[PDB]
Formats: structure tokens, C-alpha cells, sequence
């Protein structure tokens, strides 16, 4: 029984390798899978005859690894996620105190689930501060019904676990825009047994697998809110063209092969509109390419304008505004990774003072990082503090701890550095 | 005034007298005045060397631009010295 | 050979890693489309010329996936252009959705992400050949003091280049120090040699120039 | 001089003595010197954590860069 709390840690220990190991398998299996043929779903079994059974363990092996990762993920990031959501709350009750005063409101129920958990006895399990809930009543509740606030607060090992903390955490884990993916990932692996064809979808992990591709989606995705609506602009505009073609040019909309045959002539609107959404947006050469050319009809001169306008206003502009919005999009991230590095190399980060004051001594600004701050050093310091017993502090160490609890955070330097002070 | 009468000397050696600046022993800024071989003054201003310098400045400004700057720079000067020695072979 | 082309091709190659991985993303997605096509629409995948002939019908998956990587990526007009148009089939609608989704997610997006990754690339090189000239004209190079301090005298920063430092000058100076015998040094010269051997390189000016010193 | 003689002490503890700066009670800048746990100097310098900081700096410089900067940090 005890090893479960060891192998679990073994599992978490390898988790980044573990997924790359899985995606390695999602290639390995699905690479074999491209050998299928109908006859039925025949397996080609080219060359070696033992190749198909070798795939069978893999379909078991993969879904097992697919299930296997999340359990370490449950012991890795999940507690980090559940952490900050507590801390996002645990301070918020003790400062804004909204449950004591406000309510979050109908949207962002993720913050309104919190109404549940806060009632739970075991709530601040991860913030390393169990007495928050006690600390809060010292505040706020004196202003009104201190125990009116209390109603808001307060082997059997399987029996030992609580309820509301558990139901809540399970959901917060569900709200995650990563756990939900791996949970989505295993499920198709569960579907990888019901058919190996759905097993192919596991390749999508590549999209967030290798780092460069993540950028390549990030090349698009943040603008996707701005982009998708262009497709909304697309369909609507072509819909205006279907309304025009429906009202006029439907003569020309023979689907005839070639002529004098009962082609439907896309005069039902639903297909008439589909006819421009397809083999219309696809055009390349415009809508007119995909319909018989007018010649000498009185409507022709009025028709050929309908094409050119449709060619500019869709395939020349609108595809470009998908082409281009992706370009700017990809062009934007480069501008931000510019400025990010650009600001930390100029302004400090803590002091704010900037890489020019510090030029008075050699590679001075570099020193202003490494020694005067180095960002991280505050981290280790804040680690130093948390580990200390309260008696142990030197006066700064208490003062820092003090402000850290009252959370004003004025003590971190702000333009006064050290070098500017004194001379 | 004295320099003003000295001008025919200085006009000849400005081309190849050498200023620099160094943060010397004094921990201020001594400046010094090395002589320059004429062949060098010519050598550094025409051939591959110029564009080599451009590749250098691009390499430092765009990348490695911390304390490394002087380092990499001396690496440049040294490489360039080597190159000129090779020119001297020719 | 010619310098301009070196720049043009450089424009691609500095992003080439990212670009090739994008090509990987192309292949994979179109493979996902060859799976979905293999599992459904293979009826339509007649290669028939025109019809009722024993065309192979790319129902061997390798040939089907090749049928999308070729004459799918090539499409222009989409995959649907290169296969007989569905009409009246219950699968027809799902199919036309398939073709549109393929036409956006491949040829409208992905070829545009090759194009735009190239464009951003070209843009990037222009932006860097911008800043390189931009920093040497502002900050000195050796001192770091910047082209603003030096504005106190006419074209002063230009002087701070040509005379106060140049950049070459340190080179010729290092040449001088190399060629000289150790006895021959003046004290600055021995000092510079010394630090040069112990390789700390603090001696090169760092924000103290000469002009800022003194007045 | 005295500092010069102690170098083998200081060379060992520079790796993990800890400077910071704080705007202390004095309303100037006391600087302090916390001890660093030895695991931490490495723990913060290899794994997910190293890139994790980069995710942070992009989260701040690009967004929320007001008083929130120390708050968020
Ligand atoms: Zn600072
Ligand atoms: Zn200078």
C-alpha cells in the first residue's frame, strides 16, 4: 500500500517526459494506422506479419499512459492550480471581503463556486495558512454579527475525506484549460479502443507539444476572437451575393454537364447560398469561374460586375484579411517579445530606475540585477521568511513579514534603489 | 599659438596618430597616444574588413550585449589582427 | 553569391525552424483529413475519368494521404475541387463542411502562415538592421554614454566616435601593444597589456568616457 | 585588507548569501542579508521554474504593469 505514495511521485517526476513519451506513441501507433484498407477495414500488414498485434498492445499501452499521466498531473499542477484559486480567495475574504460584503455576481461562477468551499472546514488546505478563516472573523465580523459570519464559515481513510472541499476542487480542476485537455486526451484514447480511427486525434497534442508550434498557434489564437468574426463577415457578404444571384442570375446557375440537362440549378436558396459558401469561397478565379460565363445577355454587363465585385470583396480582400490578420498576428508576438526583453534591460524591474543611472559603474546595470535585486532574490528571501519562526526575525525580517501580512507591498523598492540613495 | 605654428606636423600625423581612452590605473581616464602603422590604417579601411566590422557590430548589438561586449569586441580585434597578419603574408 | 540574395534567403532561414515545423503542422492536419476522408467519403474519392471505370479510388490509406498532400495542399479551390462534387447524398452536407474546414484550416490559414511567417521574417531583418544602426548612433559603443551628452559641442557625438574612441582605434592600439616588446611600454601600455593578459577587460571605458570626466 | 584575507569564506557564501533591498522602517533603504537554503539556488535554476519566470515577466511587462507589479509579483 505504501508504495502508492512513491510511484505516484515517480509519476509526477517524469510528467513532462511522460507526455512527450505519449506523443511519441501517438505517432508510433497512428503511423501504422495509415496502412488500413477497405475490403471491412483490412490491415495491410505489409512485410512483417507481427506488426498488427504489435499495434494491439500499443493501443492498450497508449491509453494506459494517457490515463497514467493525469494522475501525476493531479499531483503536479493541480495542487498549484488549486493553490492560487485559494490564495485568490483567501486574500479576497480578508481584504475586499466580498462574501462578507459583495457577491461575485451571475457571471464568473468560478468565483461563485467559492461560496461553497468557503463553508468547508478544511478550506485553506493549500495556502499554508489554516487560520485565515479565523483571521477573517477578527476583521469584518466585528462590524457585524461575528458569528453571523460563522454560519458562512464554521479503514475509515476513505471516510476520512470531506465532501464540499472535494466536490469543489474536482470542479476547479475541471475549469482548468489544461486538465480538461488531458482529460479530453484520455477519453479519445478510451475511444481508441472502440475504434483506432479516433485514436488519430491524439496527434493534436503536437500543437501544444513542441514549443515552437505553441507559438505557431499563438501566432493565431489570441487574434482568433478578431479573426473568427471575419468569417462571419465572409459568410454574410457572400450571402448578400446569393441574394443577388437568386434574384437575377439564377439562369446562369446551371450546374449543367454540360447543357440541356435537368441540373437542379441551385435555385433553392439554401443551396444557392451553399453554392457560394462552397465552390465560391473556394473559387480562386471567382464565382464566375464556377458558373457558365455570360455572353451577350443583357444581364451580362450587370453580371460581370457581380463577379468582380465578388472577387475583390471576398477572395482578394477577405481572404487577405484572414491572410493578413494572421500575419500581423504573428508579427505582433515578435513585437512583444521585443518589448519584454527591452524593458527588463532598461528599467530594472523592482526599482524602476532604468538602465542609465546604473551606467556610472562598469556593467552597472547588470550588477543592479545580479546583486542589487536579481528579482529572484526576493523570492528566496520570501522563502527565508516563511520558514522562520516569528521570534527569529531581525527587525527588517519582521517588518517585511508584517507588511507581507498586511499586504501593502510598499516595502519593495520603488525608485529609490540603494545606489541612488547615498553617494 | 605654438600648435598653430606647428600645423604642418600635425596634419601629417592626424591620419595616423592614435587616440584611445582607457580606464587606467588611476581609476579615472588616462588617455593615451599610440603610434599606428600606416599599413594598418589602410588595411582596416577597404576590403573584407569593413563589412567584417559590420558583421561584428550586428553580432554584438543584436546579441550578447551585456558585460560580454568588451569581451567579444576584443575577440574581434584579435581576429582582425590575425586577418591582417594574413594580408601581410600576401 | 550576390549579397542581396543572401539577405533574402537569410530572411527565410532565420525562421526556418519555425517554418518547417509549420510544414509539419500542415502534414498532420491534412492527415487528419485523410483519416476522416478514409472513414467516410471514400465513395466520392473516385479518380474516375469520368465515371464507371475501375479508378483505384484512394482507399489505400497511404495513397489517400498522398492524395491530400498532393493535390490537396496544391488545391487552390480546396480539396473538393479535386474530387467529384457531392449532390443530394445524406453525407453531402457533412462533406461540404469538411471541404470548407479543410480549405480554411489548410490553404487559407496554413499557406498564409507560411507566407506571413516569411513576411514577418523579412520584417524582422529590417527591424534589426534598423536598430543596429540605431544604437551605434545613440549609445557610443565602448562608453555607453549615449548621443546626447555629446550634444554639448558641435556634432559632438560624431567626434566621440572618430576621436574619442572610434572603434578601430582600439584595434590599432591593440596591434601596437602586440608588436611592442615588453620593455617598450609606457605605463599605460604595460597596464593595458597586463589586463589584456589577465583578461578582465575593465580597462575599456565604461560610462566614464573622457568628456564626462573633467570640465 | 581584512576582507581580503577572508576570501575563502566569502567565495563559498556568495553563491548563497542573499542580498535584497527593502524600503524599511526608516523610509530609506535598508538592505538586508538573508541566508539562502542550498536547494533553492538550484531549484530555481533549472526546470520548469526557469521558463516559469519568463512566463511571469511576459505576464507583467506586457500586462498589469502599474502598482500591480509588486502586487502581482
Ligand atoms: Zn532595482
Ligand atoms: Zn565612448
Amino acid at each position: 500500500e505504501v508504495q502508492r505514495v512513491k510511484f505516484l511521485n515517480y509519476l509526477s517526476r517524469n510528467f513532462y517526459t511522460l507526455r512527450f513519451l505519449a506523443l511519441f506513441l501517438a505517432f508510433a501507433i497512428n503511423f501504422i494506422l495509415l496502412f488500413y484498407k477497405v475490403s471491412v477495414y483490412y490491415f495491410l500488414e505489409e512485410s512483417t506479419g507481427y506488426m498488427e498485434p504489435a499495434l494491439w498492445c500499443l493501443s492498450l499501452l497508449h491509453t494506459l499512459v494517457a490515463f497514467l499521466c493525469i494522475i501525476g498531473y493531479n499531483c503536479l499542477k493541480v495542487p498549484l492550480v488549486i493553490f492560487k484559486r485559494e490564495k485568490e480567495l483567501a486574500r479576497k475574504l480578508e481584504f475586499d471581503g466580498l462574501y462578507i460584503t459583495e457577491q461575485p455576481g451571475d457571471d464568473d461562477v468560478k468565483g461563485q463556486w467559492d461560496r461553497l468551499v468557503l463553508n468547508t472546514p478544511s478550506f485553506p488546505s493549500n495556502y499554508w495558512d489554516k487560520f485565515v478563516k479565523r483571521k477573517v472573523l477578527d476583521k469584518h465580523g466585528d462590524i457585524f454579527g461575528r458569528e453571523r459570519i460563522a454560519e458562512l464559515l464554521g479503514l475509515t481513510w476513505l471516510m476520512s475525506i470531506d465532501v464540499k472541499y472535494q466536490i469543489w476542487k474536482f470542479g476547479v480542476i475541471f475549469t482548468d484549460n489544461s486538465f480538461l485537455y488531458l482529460g479530453w486526451y484520455m477519453v479519445m484514447s478510451l475511444l481508441g479502443h472502440y475504434n483506432n480511427f479516433f485514436f488519430a486525434a491524439h496527434l493534436l497534442d503536437i500543437a501544444m507539444g513542441v514549443k515552437t508550434l505553441r507559438t505557431i498557434l499563438s501566432s493565431v489564437t489570441h487574434n482568433g476572437k478578431q479573426l473568427v468574426m471575419t468569417v462571419g463577415l465572409l459568410a454574410v457578404v457572400v450571402y448578400l451575393y446569393t441574394v443577388v444571384a437568386f434574384n437575377f442570375f439564377r439562369k446562369f446557375y446551371n450546374k449543367s454537364e454540360d447543357e440541356d440537362e435537368p441540373d437542379m440549378k441551385c435555385d433553392d436558396m439554401m443551396t444557392c447560398y451553399l453554392f457560394h459558401m462552397y465552390v465560391g469561397v473556394r473559387a480562386g478565379g471567382g464565382i464566375g469561374d464556377e458558373i457558365e460565363d455570360p455572353a451577350g445577355d443583357e444581364y451580362e454587363l450587370y453580371r460581370v460586375v457581380f463577379d468582380i465585385t465578388f472577387f475583390f470583396f471576398v477572395i482578394v480582400i477577405l481572404l487577405a484579411i484572414i491572410q493578413g490578420l494572421i500575419i500581423d498576428a504573428f508579427g505582433e508576438l515578435r513585437d512583444q517579445q521585443e518589448q519584454v526583453k527591452e524593458d527588463m534591460e532598461t528599467k530594472c524591474f523592482i526599482c524602476g530606475i532604468g538602465s542609465d543611472y546604473f551606467d556610472t559603474t562598469p556593467h552597472g546595470f547588470e550588477t543592479h540585477t545580479l546583486e542589487e535585486h536579481n528579482l529572484a532574490n526576493y523570492m528566496f528571501f520570501l522563502m527565508y521568511l516563511i520558514n522562520k519562526d516569528e521570534t527569529e526575525h531581525t527587525g527588517q525580517e519582521s517588518y517585511v513579514w508584517k507588511m507581507y501580512q498586511e499586504r501593502c507591498w510598499d516595502f519593495f523598492p520603488a525608485g529609490d534603489c540603494f545606489r541612488k540613495q547615498y553617494e | 599659438n605654438f600648435l598653430e605654428l606647428a600645423e604642418s606636423i600635425l596634419e601629417y600625423f592626424r591620419p595616423y596618430l592614435g587616440r584611445i581612452e582607457i580606464m587606467g590605473a588611476s581609476r579615472r581616464i588616462e588617455r593615451i597616444y599610440f603610434e599606428i602603422s600606416e599599413t594598418n590604417r589602410a588595411q582596416w579601411e577597404m576590403p573584407q574588413v569593413k563589412e567584417s566590422k559590420r558583421q561584428f557590430i550586428f553580432d554584438v548589438v543584436n546579441e550578447g550585449g551585456e558585460a560580454e561586449k568588451m569581451e567579444l569586441f576584443v575577440s574581434f580585434c584579435e581576429d582582425t589582427i590575425f586577418e591582417m597578419q594574413i594580408a601581410a603574408q600576401i
